[PDB]
């Protein structure tokens, strides 16, 4: 369910590279990847919040 | 084709006259999409991945 997410909300964080090879902080941040899956499924953590308005 | 600075446009020979383009639909391909950093005149700069 949602309703965790009507406390929070997304963040700005810094970015090592915004697509041109330079520094800016992005509404997406790449914060952690977990690929410990054996079928090749990644699991992402970005700060967006998906799916909520 | 007016000779005005529009940094959204391009233009290109067409037949016997130049004609106007969008610059957002161009595009620069090495073996995926690159990105263009830079473009002025007849000059474009991208940072393309690796490819032949």
């Amino acid at each position: 369910n949602f309703n965790v997410y009507k406390a929070i909300r997304p963040y700005l964080a810094h970015c090592p590279d915004c697509g041109e090879g330079h520094s800016c902080h992005s509404p997406v941040a790449l914060e952690r990847i977990r690929n410990e899956a054996t079928d090749g499924t990644l699991k992402i953590q970005v700060s967006l919040q998906i799916g909520i308005k | 084709t007016d000779d005005s600075h529009d940094w959204t446009k391009l233009r290109y020979m067409d037949n016997h006259m130049p004609a106007d383009a969008e610059r957002a639909r161009l595009f620069v391909r090495t073996s995926a999409p690159c990105t263009i950093t830079g473009t002025m005149g007849h000059f474009i700069l991208a940072r393309c991945p690796k490819g032949e």
